[PDB]
């Protein structure tokens, strides 16, 4: 791979572009975040890491609009830029039309932007992967977005390091998914995080952030204490 | 225009460019400065000049105001440009507030200039090291120094140039309020430091001194001759 | 106690051998006749037309011997041989009929040693080295007293430094100090330069490097003086252009020789470099090279000393004062001082006056100054 | 990886990594938060003698309710702190209030994110502020990752100081315990003895505003 | 006192030796037989019954057999007092006698001097427990290199492939060569160090040969541990660009890889790959089918620094008491090689103080000096 691997503007003699592959690698290096959904609820259960015992866990669930929340995995800087951008878009959409911005439209716009600096020799991708839980007129939406802009509308998705265990659990329990209460929804997300985490490590009411959106409930963030009832009621092994 | 990045961080975490710039400053002439109770002195090597070479066009020392004086070490054009920038800045500060620019403020401005020119996305960092001496409007024999990297500090004396190392150890040694009590013995310490590099008694040591809020003054060569003569008298008495 | 052991047994040797052997010599016979018998029997063992080349040795009494016609023939050796001199590639002696290994003789080697070892004791000694006492003492610590007094290190525990770099501007008596070390030390110093190991083709450079290192180890426990290497390698670059890739291979071979997997004898490496910041960060690794020494430009007093030592074999004039030359506070290496002295002498010779003059030395100063 | 902003194959921009290396090379500073306030103690790098302690400035004031400590490039800290002060005063002008420490830290980090500027800043910052949620400490790194910490250590002795902080710190102390432990660690990690001139010490309390300790109280705590 | 007694007694010994030489008289001049007697008449007779030439047998055609022999004179011969017909082999070194040319003695295969002395049968003087700061790496290496050899039935019961191929990489100087030496010393198998420079020769044809003979030698031996060093020198990026003339090294690397794992089993050969810049290494070689258990050596931590310090302090004349953990603390980001050089500097400081004790003060001075330079 000598040469052909600097800036997105260079096409490899393989139909491949490798800066994007590196951005996706950074996405994996990011921390675990799982989004899933029911007929009327979308739950993002995310593992906030602990850099140091004296440093509080890095929050990774951001409420962008009343009906839209994001879980981030990757460069916190690019995540912050993108979160600012979606907040601006939601405000502009609400201004122009007194409406909640459609989740699909929002995700398409974000994908478009993150594509834009992939065809010019002056800029870089955004090594940040987002799981978006939104509630539009059509109901709950779970979207995954990567630096490549290849947004995916998923019944349940997982991103970040160790995301494969969450993927396994979600694939196994999809049949139940779309047919469970809100508490069961959160419990399934918690089970996914438990599978992802090392067996010795357990989800305390300090490592988990739960962003829930749905009917008659703007995207609400549960951290520290708000996570306590869910973890307390959750099953063990 | 150019819009091309420069000043790339190194694998070690340093800037090859800034280290090159500081060594390029080091290779130049040597100059010392000291502060007294009301006298701030600044001597410097003349660096040789042909009998046909006017000294007026060798201005390695510049009075940026009635309280700030910079001795240069590097490239003369860079000196000229940075000096003119700083002096336009000081007149602008005079516009802003009807008070003379403090050495601290001017040093801040110079450091900001250095940072801009080292991280302005395509530039040649000024290979210069500057030494300023002033008296605040209230009056304070303040002396400041600025590295080409932009880092500046408060200094009671300094010595920059090719001999900077040895002169720095020398001045760190055998320096005290006894030496810096007043104009007396202070020029003597300066000349002793510059003769640390020997044999140039009459060929170098162009000297200036500024009294508290009085003015800056270049020391005339008959006075320099008298000072060096009495200094060598003191020497021979010592030995 | 150890002294007691050695003294006791040594006296035992003197007594045993001297007394018994002298008794037999007093009864000298029964020795000369046997010696002559044996010598003539060896001669009887065929000594016609005979030569052999040793390709290899199987074991005691059996080895393969090849002739110019490729007569590879395997033969059982004759014990009469000297034995243990049978290094592969040695010139053996073979009976005309049975090709019996009976003798070996080379008495001739590649003159690489005679080429790379010239004037082992140059005219320059530490007396000729005017100044640099600190550097001189440090290099002696590094090089000589390990060899001249292999007792202190042995008794205390550590082995001496292996590689010593001497870094400084272009001309500060690096080769002079190398020469003085050679002359003062009894070991077979080796001069080497950085402009010859850059061979035309692949493998040539590393091959001659390895051969040079092996020569150094074999012929004498001595010093190897590697001059400028910055023209070689300069660290390990991205390794794109073939020439620089090969030169990097040459440095890596140098690095293996400096400290490799197997071992290293009592051969010390002395590097001389104009610039050091650009050298391979790995090559100078403290395990391999230690005691990097500044060799800076002489100060005023060192310049006085250098002029004096250069001119010791120079009948300066009464009017000639060697202070106008110390006056110049600029770049004046020991080589520069030598050039100044030589130019003053030559100009005096040209202007026909047997005695040099202050003006002649002045003009030598201006015409030796480059910048 | 080579290039200006090229993404390294193993992730990261590799200029963030270079900046981290520069921060590690930088001098050492410590910050501790307590319900009674936040204390900052930064070792200085006074060069050869003749240096007044008011020559190197490793502590700065953000409003009368936050202090900031630096590790890295002096002028980089100067520029970042200038931005932070300007943003804080702009927010105060627009709000009739003072930012939260989280908000000022994230604003400065947001500026740091832009790599105009061709290189990341070579300074890591520690803001000890007093806001609606009491005294808090926010550590910001050149990458822009800002997090509030109970006790942080940065610079050349970053790792060792952080380990000592982990050993000594508990959820319950006061500003006095914070300062005494910080000074103990600073002396233990100092380049040379604790001369009372090679350090800068500040505190911001739910009460007295941000304050630089004067020579008297410096020597007092030192002997303590 | 003692020194003068030495000088006297060694003078006595030198006198005794020269006296022996002059009195009796033993020398060689040109060729010699110093060892008395050496009569070899029967040796001559059996040499005549022998003193055979040798060549390379080609084929045994028929099932009385027809051996074919090639040298400066071709031949077709067979039969001998020798048995094990052609030792069930054709391309050997036959070793056949003259005089009807039917009597033989098998011989090993000819191999060029390069590989002959690269065999490096010497045992480096290093052993385990002298390694600090890379406990995990040495654990990995011990496992991979020993479990397949030491009580390996446990290693086969699990039905797991035996790893084969390890590449040591890290900063310049971390004890990689030291660990390689230790493994070489401890191991009991055909060990073969390799130097990269010796594989670069005058134009094409040399490296590929020597590599192939090396490999067949290893295959002939029961079980081999090969120890390539200078892999950075031998084998690089396959790209040509301007290397169209330098393709020789790439060719040799290609043959190396093919012998490592091509269209044939490579055999019970375990490869060690020494390097310090593990990025320019060619992808084909770095393929984990040939370098299974790449190991990374990092700078030692405090405990590793202390352990290396005491290891080097194994030497005598050292202080009665030293406080090694503080020594390590004072030297952070220091290689084990730098610990070794610090011990050396402490010894040199003791000498330059004319002190036969290496004090903690000496260690501190050495640390200060090395840090400052
Ligand atoms: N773990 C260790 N234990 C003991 N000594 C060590 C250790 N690591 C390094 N050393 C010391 O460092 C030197 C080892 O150098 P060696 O040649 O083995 O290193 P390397 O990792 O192969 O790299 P390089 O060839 O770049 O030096 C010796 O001084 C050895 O004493
Ligand atoms: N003590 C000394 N230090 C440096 N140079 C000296 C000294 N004594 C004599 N010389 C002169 O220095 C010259 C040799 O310098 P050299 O070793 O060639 O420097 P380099 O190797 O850096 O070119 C000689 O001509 C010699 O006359
Ligand atoms: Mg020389
Ligand atoms: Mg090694």
């Amino acid at each position: 791979r000598n040469q052909y691997d600097n800036d997105v503007t260079v096409w490899s003699p393989q139909g491949r572009i490798h800066q994007i592959e590196y951005a996706m690698e950074a996405v994996k290096q990011g921390s675990a975040t799982v989004g899933l959904k029911s007929k009327t609820h979308a739950v993002l259960v995310a593992l906030k890491r602990a850099q140091s015992e004296l440093a509080a866990h890095q929050k990774k669930i951001l409420h962008v609009d009343n009906h839209i929340g994001i879980s981030i995995a990757g460069l916190t800087a690019d995540a912050r830029l993108l979160c600012n951008f979606m907040r601006q878009e939601c405000l502009d959409s609400r201004f122009v039309f007194d409406r909640p911005l459609p989740v699909s439209r929002l995700v398409s716009l974000i994908g478009s932007k993150t594509q834009i600096p992939t065809q010019r020799y002056g800029r870089r991708p955004y090594g940040v992967g987002l799981l978006i839980a939104g509630y539009d007129d059509m109901g709950p939406h779970i979207f995954q977005t990567c630096p490549s802009a290849n947004y995916f509308d998923c019944r349940a998705m997982s991103i970040g390091a160790r995301s494969q265990s969450a993927r396994t659990y979600l694939e196994r329990h999809m049949s139940e998914f779309m047919e469970c209460n809100l508490n069961e929804l959160v419990k399934h997300g918690l089970r996914a995080l438990r599978e992802t985490l090392p067996a010795e490590q357990d989800l305390t009411t300090k490592n988990v952030s739960i962003g829930i959106v749905g009917k008659d409930l703007e995207f609400t963030i549960y951290d520290d204490d708000d996570v306590s009832p869910f973890l307390e009621g959750l099953e063990e092994r | 225009s150019y819009d091309r990045a420069i000043t790339v961080f190194s694998p070690d975490g340093h800037l090859f460019q800034v280290e090159y710039a500081q060594e390029a400053v080091k290779k130049g002439s040597t100059a010392v400065g000291v502060r007294g109770r009301d006298i701030v002195v600044l001597g410097v090597e003349k660096k040789s000049v042909a009998k046909l070479q006017d000294e007026r066009t060798v201005r390695k020392i510049c009075a940026l105001d009635d309280n700030v004086c910079m001795a240069f070490a590097g490239l003369t054009a860079d000196a000229r440009i940075v000096i003119n920038r700083a002096r336009v800045e000081c007149q602008s500060h005079r516009l802003t507030v009807e008070d003379p620019v403090t050495v601290e403020y001017i040093t801040r401005y110079i450091a900001s200039l250095k940072q801009r020119y080292t991280q302005s996305n395509g530039r040649r960092p000024f290979g210069i090291s500057a030494l300023i001496v002033g008296f605040d409007f209230d009056g304070t024999p303040r002396l400041y120094q600025t590295d080409p990297s932009g880092t500046y500090h408060a200094w009671k004396a300094n010595a920059i140039g090719r001999g900077a190392k040895s002169v720095r150890e020398f001045l760190e040694k055998n320096y005290t309020d006894e030496a810096i009590e007043t104009d007396d013995l202070t020029i003597k310490l300066v000349i002793k430091a510059l003769l640390e590099v020997v044999q140039s008694g009459g060929k170098n040591i162009e000297l200036a001194v500024m009294r508290r809020d009085q003015s800056l003054k270049i020391l005339n060569p008959e006075e320099i001759e008298k000072y060096v003569a009495e200094i060598e008298k003191e020497k021979e008495e010592n030995e | 106690r150890l002294k007691l052991l050695k003294l006791e047994r040594i006296k035992d040797y003197l007594l045993m051998e001297e007394e018994f052997i002298r008794n037999q010599e007093q009864m000298k016979p029964l020795e000369e006749k046997q010696e002559e018998e044996r010598s003539k029997v060896d001669d009887l063992r065929g000594t016609p037309m005979s030569v052999g080349t040793l390709e290899e040795i199987i074991d005691d009494n059996h080895a393969i011997v090849s002739t110019s016609v490729g007569s590879e023939h395997y033969v059982s050796i004759l014990s009469f041989v000297d034995k243990d001199l049978l290094e592969p590639g040695c010139s053996v002696l073979l009976n005309h009929k049975v090709h019996a290994v009976i003798g070996v003789l080379m008495d001739d080697t590649d003159p690489l040693v005679t080429v790379m070892k010239v004037e082992k004791a140059p005219q320059e000694t530490y007396a000729d080295i005017g100044g640099l006492d600190n550097q001189i003492q440090e290099i002696k610590e590094s090089v000589e007293l390990p060899l001249t007094h292999p007792e202190y290190y042995e008794e205390m525990g550590i082995k001496p430094p292996k590689g010593v770099i001497l870094y400084g501007p272009p001309g500060t008596g690096k080769t002079l100090l190398a020469k003085a070390v050679a002359n003062q030390t009894s070991a077979t110093f080796l001069r080497v330069v950085g402009s010859e190991l850059i061979q035309k083709y692949l493998g040539d450079g590393p091959k001659l490097v390895r051969e040079l290192f092996r020569v150094a180890e074999e012929h004498a426990p001595s010093i190897v003086f590697i001059d400028e290497i910055d023209a070689i390698g300069t660290k390990r670059y991205d390794s794109n252009s073939g020439g620089e890739r090969e030169i990097q291979r040459t440095m890596l071979e140098l690095l293996n020789q400096l400290d490799g997997f197997d071992s290293r004898g009592d051969v010390k490496v002395i590097m001389a470099t104009n610039r050091i910041e650009t050298l391979d960060p790995a090559l100078i690794r403290p395990g391999r090279i230690d005691r990097k020494i500044e060799f800076p430009l002489p100060d005023e007093k060192t310049k006085k000393r250098i002029f004096q030592i250069h001119t010791s074999r120079m009948t300066l004039a009464d009017d000639v004062t060697l202070d106008d030359l110390i006056m110049a506070k600029d770049d004046l290496s020991g080589a520069d001082i030598k050039a100044i002295c030589t130019e003053a002498g030559l100009m005096a010779l040209r202007e026909r006056r047997m005695k040099v003059t202050n003006e002649d030395f002045k003009k030598s100063k201006e015409n030796v100054l480059y910048k | 990886d080579r290039g200006v902003n090229t993404f390294s194959p193993e992730g990261r921009l590799f200029q963030v990594e270079y900046a981290i290396e520069a921060i590690k090379l930088g001098s050492t500073a410590i910050g501790i938060q307590t319900s009674e306030g936040v204390c900052l103690a930064v070792e200085k790098r006074i060069t050869s003698p003749l240096m007044e302690p008011s020559s190197i400035e490793k502590i700065v004031e953000i409003d009368a309710h936050i202090g900031c400590a630096m590790s890295g490039l002096i002028a980089d800290a100067k520029t970042l702190i200038d931005k932070a002060r300007v943003e804080t005063q702009n927010h105060w002008f627009t709000y009739n209030e003072t930012m939260t420490v989280e908000s000022v830290t994230q604003a400065v980090s947001n500026l740091a994110l832009q790599f105009a500027m061709s290189r990341p800043f070579g300074v890591a910052l520690l803001f000890g502020g007093v806001d609606e949620k009491g005294p808090q400490l926010f550590h910001m790194d050149p990458s822009g990752t800002f997090v509030q910490c109970d006790a942080r250590a940065i610079g050349s002795a970053s790792e060792g100081a952080q380990s000592s902080l982990q050993e000594v710190y508990h959820k319950s102390m006061t500003l006095k315990e914070a300062i005494k432990s910080s000074l103990i660690i600073l002396k233990q990690v100092m380049e040379e003895k604790l001369n009372a001139t090679n350090i800068e010490l500040a505190t911001v309390q739910p009460g007295q505003n941000f304050h630089m300790f004067t020579k008297e109280e410096l020597e007092e705590v030192i002997k303590d | 006192t003692y020194s003068r007694q030495i000088k006297q007694v060694e003078d006595d010994i030198q006198q005794l030796l020269k006296k022996i030489n002059e009195l009796t008289g033993i020398k060689e001049s040109d060729t010699g037989l110093a060892p008395p007697a050496l009569w070899d008449l029967a040796a001559d007779k059996q040499t005549l019954q022998s003193e055979q030439p040798l060549q390379v047998a080609r084929c045994t055609k028929i099932i009385k057999y027809i051996i074919n022999v090639k040298q400066f004179a071709k031949f077709v011969v067979d039969l001998s007092d020798q048995v094990a017909p052609t030792d069930i082999e054709e391309g050997m070194r036959v070793g056949v006698d003259r005089n009807k040319y039917q009597i033989h003695i098998p011989l090993p295969p000819k191999i060029d001097p390069t590989v002959t002395m690269m065999q490096v049968e010497e045992k480096p003087d290093v052993t385990y427990s002298d390694v600090g700061g890379c406990k995990e790496q040495i654990e990995k290496l011990r496992e991979v290199v020993e479990t397949p050899l030491l009580h390996p039935e446990r290693f086969v019961n699990l039905g797991i492939e035996p790893p084969k191929g390890v590449l040591l990489f890290g900063p310049p100087g971390t004890g990689k060569t030291l660990c390689a030496r230790a493994v070489a010393n401890r191991t009991d198998a055909c060990f073969i160090r390799v130097i990269g420079s010796e594989l670069v020769q005058k134009y094409v044809g040399e490296g590929a040969r020597m590599v192939r003979e090396l490999f067949e030698m290893a295959r002939t031996k029961k079980a081999c541990l090969i120890f390539f060093d200078e892999i950075d020198a031998i084998g690089g990026a396959r790209f040509d660009d301007g290397a169209g003339g330098d393709n020789e090294v790439q060719r040799t690397m290609l043959e190396l890889i093919n012998q490592l794992d091509g269209f044939d089993p490579r055999g019970n050969i375990k490869v060690l790959m020494a390097t310090n810049r593990p990025d320019t290494l060619d992808p084909a070689l770095m393929r984990p089918g040939r370098l299974d258990r790449k190991i990374e050596f990092s700078l030692p931590d405090l405990e590793g620094r202390t352990h290396i310090f005491k290891i080097h302090a194994r030497s005598m004349s050292v202080e009665r008491d030293i406080r090694f953990e503080l020594l390590a603390r004072l030297c952070p980001n220091s290689t084990g090689a730098e610990i070794r050089s610090v011990c050396t500097e402490a010894g040199m400081f003791a000498i330059r103080a004319r002190r036969k004790i290496a004090t903690e003060k000496d260690f501190l001075e050495a640390v200060n000096k090395v840090i400052k330079s």
